[PDB]
């Protein structure tokens, strides 16, 4: 009945918003200025084959001291490696089959891991003891989870099947603000530096941009046709790198609202899989399908460099949170530390 | 009325609320976004080991 | 129809609620668990939603209602005592059968009520403008919106607060500006010569609650000071006294300073309007 | 109910004599309405003058106890379902899903008693052995340890020169899950097998 008003309004609303994105696009000045502070050549040498695990690494997160590395593979095993000493800290064996995250909390003292069980295991990486108890395997998730990152200590939101990325109290394991508003299944989540919103990458192939505390969407930025592997958030707090199945990457500002800067190469047709900053955000450190992973200047939308030295796809990168070198964490079961 | 495809005038409301707060936010150029993201880049440039090889005894993956 | 037809269906509703209550105690069980998994509404909403769909959204019934609770209203507009109550519980119906938004309401009661209020308001100013002097009519749209808020709290809605009092803005005091101003000894300048600053107060609160009055009340204020003003500072017959020419723009000064502190408090916009003023007659004193 | 606030109950054939407050505790129960008086209300006995709950009392005790002090301890020798189940009729959530999760951590300790055990395999070079041997996830099993001689590094010290096999017993604790509808999860299953 209504909904005939509902629709029009929404479909005037597109318009106006596309007739305001349209009025914010002005050339990129980082393409134009590409004679500025050239990158030239970029060779990189792995140094820590870390070789622990024996099956696919699916997910890292590097720790808040770039020293403790916690990866994950699917068999049912988190290592919480020393890249330092190429030794492990811990390893943990899962109780859910086929992890697909491994969330890395603020304190080094929570880790958070999501397979195919729709539980999030939050295991307490030190006791009174030592050996690693369970703190909480929050249920309640509708779908399977493919990403999760803490917030506080005591709050996470996680990225979940059926259109559910909802945000989780870890003391009561209750999910306390559940976002919804997604037409897909929630693949990635990436958390601002500023600790205030959080954008979910669904497939409906449209990055939904939330507030943190109650259910608000800040902004749905759209500039892909097919669904978001992964985001990085920018160390500024004010845009996002979003990659997915087509061999397109793209930078997406939040003071712009619309597609800064769109990172594609003939070259490459496979998806990218995998983005992560650097610590200047200068470049853009992208893995691939392909069993390599390349390099691009984030502001020249250029191959930077190419990692080579895989036999599998690389299905997750990680960057020392001060930047120093890279974690490719590939299908082939090993890490390894480019330097 | 929830014969109407399951009550979608919740899911339309939201969409239609959603959609309209995207062009109340600011609109700033993408030049000038993009002039603020290469001068801090630029400025930072000197602050990331992989634009600025940095020796062996202060790296911790050559110590 | 033989009993009005407000007190009808409000009665209709009580019994469907009274009865509705009982049929939530039996099916308390599978709102709670048929409902959240079919993506169906809740069992007391549904309910209201089928009440909305058959009584009140079906033509004869919302018709009949609009016109009596107009008609109705109208005649407690002249002074008629009626049953308030009734319309408070129409009032709700029309709130809470609207789920999330205003729609309801807006299309049955509150958009004619509005559209009532701003007839009444027009024949009301031209009726007090026809017959009565500037201070009877600034009383009535005054006491007005004194009987706007009344039937807020007692015949209306608290959302309903904003519209019609913006109704009582509109209709009496933007275009009835000039008049206001003028007619002998009821209008703004006539009580600026008699040093009465309650009535410029009056005149002050009155317009501060419709926007650009500010504006008109500058307007009126600089008109009358510049001829104040220029009456004074030009030579008449031989030449005008010291007393009128050096020292009798600081009595204007007082006066309008006296206006400025106990009639307007002190806004910038009019502190600056009489003081760019007096600085333009002190170079011609 | 207006009179006797011991309000005398015939639950099952029991008499349960029972505070308004305790039945006050969650509104959102079958109970609280008969705190106060209704009309539709017309289920009563007339040989003692006690309204009628014609379920069973045996599995209304921990439910009442609950109720009574916002704690229940069922006995060793009562079903949990049983509980579960005369506890919706009353409709009070909190106690439903507590009682979900004892059930869900009762069966999974007897998801053992069925040949169901979880395996994993990890890595280990000799020093940090011990390591992982002293401080692993508590609830699990140590089961083998195979030491498979190394060329890269040759021997002792290499990482994979030991591999230590362990296991626990499958659970369905918070619950069990035998599929997920989700395509992408079956996407990314088919992807990650081969």
């Amino acid at each position: 009945s209504e909904l005939d008003q509902l629709r029009q309004e929404a479909e005037q609303l597109k318009n106006q918003i596309r007739d305001a994105r349209k009025a914010c696009a002005d050339a990129t000045l980082s393409q134009i200025t590409n004679n500025i502070d050239p990158v030239g050549r970029i060779q990189m040498r792995t140094r820590r084959t870390l070789r622990g695990h024996l099956a696919k690494i699916y997910a890292m997160h590097w720790g808040t001291d770039s020293r403790l590395l916690v990866s994950a593979s699917q068999d049912g095993k988190l290592i919480i490696w020393d890249s330092y000493t190429t030794n492990k800290v811990h390893a943990i064996p899962l109780r859910s089959s086929w992890v697909m995250t491994c969330a890395y909390a603020p304190s080094g003292n929570y880790v958070a891991c999501g397979g195919l069980d729709n539980i999030c295991s939050i295991y307490n990486l030190k006791t009174r003891e030592g050996n690693v108890r369970v703190s909480r395997e929050l249920a309640g998730h509708t779908g399977y989870l493919s990403c999760c990152r803490f917030l506080d200590d005591n709050q996470i939101v996680t990225s979940s099947g059926d259109t559910t990325c909802a945000l989780w109290d870890i003391e009561t394991g209750q999910q306390t603000t559940t976002f919804t508003g997604h037409t897909g299944d929630v693949m990635s989540l990436s958390l601002a530096p500023d600790t205030r919103l959080f954008v979910s990458g669904a497939c409906d192939a449209s990055a939904k941009l939330w507030d943190v505390r109650e259910g608000m969407c800040r902004q749905t930025f759209t500039g892909h046709e097919s669904d978001i592997n992964a985001i990085c958030f920018f160390p500024n707090g004010n845009a996002f790198a979003t990659g997915s199945d087509d061999a397109t990457c793209r930078l997406f500002d939040l003071r712009a609202d619309q597609e800064l800067m769109t990172y594609s190469h003939d070259n490459i047709i496979c998806g990218i899989t995998s983005v992560s900053f650097s610590k200047s955000g200068r470049l853009l450190l992208a893995g691939y399908d392909d069993f390599n992973c390349n390099v691009w200047d984030a502001l020249k939308a250029d191959r930077a460099g190419v990692l080579a030295g895989h036999d599998n796809r690389v299905s997750c990168l990680g960057v020392t949170d001060d930047g120093m070198a890279v974690a490719t964490g590939s299908w082939d079961s090993f890490l390894k530390i480019w330097n | 009325m929830a014969s109407n495809n399951t009550a979608s005038i919740a899911q339309a409301r939201k969409l239609v609320e959603q959609l309209k707060m995207e062009a109340n936010i600011d609109r700033i150029k993408v030049s000038k976004a993009a002039a603020d993201l290469m001068a801090y880049c630029e400025a930072h440039a000197k602050e990331d080991p992989l634009l600025t090889p940095v020796p062996a005894s202060e790296n911790p993956f050559r110590e | 129809l033989n009993n009005n037809f407000l007190q009808t269906l409000n009665q209709a509703w009580n019994d469907h609620q009274t009865a509705m209550v009982m049929i939530r105690d039996i099916l308390m069980y599978m709102d709670r668990v048929y409902v959240q998994q079919n993506n169906v509404e809740n069992v007391y909403n549904l309910g209201l939603i089928i009440f909305r769909d058959q009584v009140v959204r079906y033509g004869c019934i919302r018709d009949h209602l609009r016109q009596t609770l107009l008609d109705m209203i109208a005649r407690e507009r002249k002074g008629e005592v009626v049953d308030r109550g009734a319309i408070r519980n129409a009032c709700q119906m029309l709130m809470i059968l609207g789920l999330e938004g205003r729609s309801v309401y807006e299309e049955d009661f509150e958009a004619p009520f509005l559209e009532m209020s701003a007839e009444f308001f027009q024949m009301e100013s031209q009726k007090f403008l026809a017959e009565n002097s500037a201070s009877v009519y600034i009383k009535k749209v005054e006491a007005r919106i004194n009987e706007e808020i009344e039937r807020v709290m007692h015949c209306l809605d608290k959302s309903t607060e904003e519209p019609i009092v913006k109704v009582v803005e509109r209709e009496l005091i933007s275009k009835h500006m000039k008049t206001i101003v003028e007619m002998e000894n009821s209008g703004l300048v006539h009580m600026l010569k008699n040093g009465k600053t309650e009535d410029l107060g009056c005149m002050y609160k009155l317009f501060s609650r419709v926007p650009n009055g500010l504006k008109t009340m500058c307007e009126c204020m600089s008109s009358y000071l510049r001829e104040q003003g220029k009456a004074l500072v030009s030579e008449e017959g031989e030449g005008k006294n010291p007393v009128d020419y050096i020292q009798g723009l600081l009595d204007l000064k007082s006066r309008f300073d006296r206006f400025l502190l106990e009639s307007f408090n002190n806004d910038r916009l009019f502190k600056q309007t009489i003081a760019g003023d007096f600085e333009y007659f002190l170079n011609l004193n | 109910g207006s009179v006797s606030k011991w309000v005398r109950l015939n639950v099952g054939g029991t008499y349960f004599l029972t505070t308004r407050q305790t039945l006050c505790r969650d509104p959102k129960s079958f109970l609280y309405r008969l705190c106060q008086a209704d009309p539709d209300l017309d289920s009563d006995k007339d040989e003692t003058g006690a309204y009628l709950i014609d379920r069973d009392p045996t599995y209304f005790g921990p439910v009442l106890n609950y109720l009574r002090h916002g704690k229940l301890v069922i006995n060793k020798d009562l079903a949990e379902e049983g509980v579960l189940e005369e506890a919706e009729f009353y409709n009070i959530t909190s106690l439903i899903k507590l009682v979900k999760d004892k059930i869900r951590e009762r069966d999974s300790k007897t998801s053992q008693v069925p040949v169901k055990h979880v395996y994993r395999v990890l890595q280990c070079q000799e020093e940090e052995l011990t390591q992982m041997v002293s401080t692993m996830s508590d609830g699990w099993k140590f089961e083998q340890l195979v030491s498979i001689g190394s060329s890269y590094n040759y021997g002792n010290e290499d990482q994979a020169e030991f591999l230590c096999v362990v296991s626990k017993e499958l659970h369905n604790t918070p619950y069990g899950t035998a599929s997920e509808p989700s395509e992408k999860a079956k996407i990314l299953q088919e992807r990650g097998s081969r």
